[PDB]
């Protein structure tokens, strides 16, 4: 019943929004601006109420807004209501797009949650506290501050990968994944520019879970600037350090940092009281191990011959990837059996694979 | 005399200015489609009432 009195409701919300006398007044005020009218890039600006502007066709004329909205709603070098006369700017006008920055998973609450992902916890303080606690923000309050990210470590895809988006789904900022083989170009500075876009996103959409994997490559400070060492690797590095020793948060943007390559970065790369955190993914013991097999092994189906301490003890301390691993072609023998219950002999056989 | 106007009719279109071609950029709420022709740059212009 209410249903209808709440559709309605809806809808008399739809034409009083509509509805927006002030009609013709806002028509007056577009009745004002005439058309159609000419896009125009900005360049510069004054108080002048006049200024000029940019063109791929490149007529750049010296032009006033028509004035209700704003100049400083808007920065110098972007697109501008103009009209086909002088190419008056007519008023605040995006040049909203800019959809693109450099190389980036660009994701926000992803889908993982620490629960997903088999149980790490003990590291999960790790990234929760140092983060997910801040971005409560409650108890950051008295806490007088956080650190500024963390270092993964371990393996991807169990530790690494698989908690990166857990507090980054917790905390449901903007999750910004990132390699730095992912960056470069073997050419010079745009890597900065590769992290400042980044940094720029980072900077505008905060809050945002910065995450990083694996400097190989544009982090190796090695032993020195010249005979052969390629400059964008520090090159890089030092502005995505700028822009890292340039900025820590009290819980607004978090930073990820995940690799096996640990002292190939400088040690303010990390900079402590800043960078406080090592998290590093270990082979899950039996039972951490079991933590992630009853989990995984679990959302498996099965026959009751499986056991996870048939499984468990069997093992050689793998990743918690190869309890997912083993689970997974484990199935896999199953359908090459073609069945949708699997026996306990495919995951003996798909971990001593796999 | 379906003919007559036919021929006939083809004598007005005969004057024309001109047809743009344009390629979108977008549009906005203001149904004025903002666009670059493509020897042209970027305009953003009104619509056809029909669309």
């Amino acid at each position: 019943a209410t249903a209808e009195k709440l559709p309605n409701i809806y809808p008399s919300t739809r034409c009083k929004l509509k509805l927006l006398k002030q009609e013709e007044e806002k028509k007056q005020l577009e009745e004002i601006r005439g058309n159609p009218l000419s896009i125009g890039t900005l360049e510069e600006i004054i108080d002048d109420d006049h200024a000029i502007v940019t063109s791929p066709t490149m007529p750049d004329y010296y032009v006033s807004i028509l004035s209700f909205v704003d100049k400083e709603l808007l920065e110098p070098g972007c697109s501008v209501l103009l009209h086909h006369k002088t190419m008056s700017i007519v008023g605040v006008l995006q040049d909203d797009a800019d959809p693109m920055v450099s190389v980036m998973k660009m994701d926000k609450s992803p889908t993982e949650s620490y629960s997903d992902i088999g149980g790490l916890e003990s590291q999960i303080q790790e990234i929760k506290e140092s983060v997910e606690l801040p971005l409560t923000h409650p108890e950051l309050y008295e806490e007088m501050g956080p650190p500024k990210g963390v270092i993964l470590y371990g393996a991807p895809g169990t530790g690494k990968t698989l908690l990166a988006k857990a507090v980054a789904n917790q905390t449901s900022a903007t999750f910004l994944r990132i390699v730095g083989s992912e960056l470069i170009q073997k050419y010079l500075g745009d890597g900065p520019r590769l992290c400042r876009q980044i940094f720029k996103v980072a900077g505008e959409n905060a809050p945002s879970i910065v995450f990083i994997d694996e400097i190989d490559a544009i982090g190796t400070k090695r032993y020195d600037s010249n005979s052969g060492g390629e400059r964008e690797i520090q090159r890089t590095m030092l502005e995505l350090l700028n822009q890292l020793d340039g900025f820590d948060d009290r819980g607004d943007v978090k930073v990820i940092m995940a690799t096996n390559k640990i002292e190939t970065l400088d040690p303010a790369l990390i900079r402590p009281g800043r960078i406080d955190r090592k998290i590093l993914f270990e082979n899950p013991d039996l039972s951490t191990k079991k933590k992630i097999l009853g989990i995984h092994t679990s959302k498996m189906n099965l026959s009751e011959d499986v056991n996870l301490e048939t499984l468990v003890t069997t093992k050689d301390d793998l990743s918690g990837a190869d309890i997912q691993a083993m689970c997974t072609e484990a199935g896999l023998l199953a359908l090459r059996e073609r069945r949708m219950q699997v026996t306990a002999e495919d995951f003996k056989q798909a971990k001593e694979r796999v | 005399n379906d003919k007559v106007r036919f021929i006939k009719d083809e004598l007005r279109l005969l004057q024309e200015p001109g047809s743009y071609v344009g390629e979108v950029i977008k549009i906005v709420s203001d149904k004025k489609v903002l666009v670059k022709v493509q020897p042209e740059g970027k305009y953003i212009v009104d619509v056809a009432k029909d669309i």
